[PDB]
């Protein structure tokens, strides 16, 4: 029976370890994932939360009629 | 804020064109043609310097 089916205790223990880390990992990413979310937001200069401001392009650089402005 | 500097008017006292607006009409053309340089610098100065009181002699 544990020659045939079983599989070998030193497998399932090796597979446990490399689940556990996997998990541990994720978890940790996670965790990671919602401090950076919290700081950046409150701080807002980073790459998300970045509300559209106007473009700078627009604007005409040319002189005008009257050259007060 | 800051205090908004403006010259007395000492810095403002000159003659005038006290002229009627079709004598001024009249002669513009000439105007153009003969007092061109000093006009020409005169808004030169007022269209970069963006101030009156940096303009005004």
């Amino acid at each position: 029976i544990a020659r045939t089916f079983f599989d070998a205790p030193e497998k399932n223990y090796e597979r446990t370890m490399a689940i556990l880390q996997i998990e541990s990992e994720k978890a940790e990413l996670r965790l990671k994932e919602l401090e950076v979310r919290r700081l950046m937001r409150a701080k807002g200069d980073g790459p998300w939360f970045q509300y559209p401001t106007i473009d700078k392009a627009l604007i005409d650089h040319s002189p005008k009629a009257t050259p007060d402005n | 804020p800051g205090i908004v500097e403006l010259p007395s008017l000492e810095d403002l006292k000159v003659q005038e064109v006290k002229v009627s607006s079709s004598v001024l009409k009249a002669a513009a053309h000439h105007y153009g043609a003969q007092c061109d340089k000093p006009n020409k610098e005169f808004m030169l100065c007022r269209w970069e310097e963006k101030d009156p009181r940096r303009c005004l002699e």
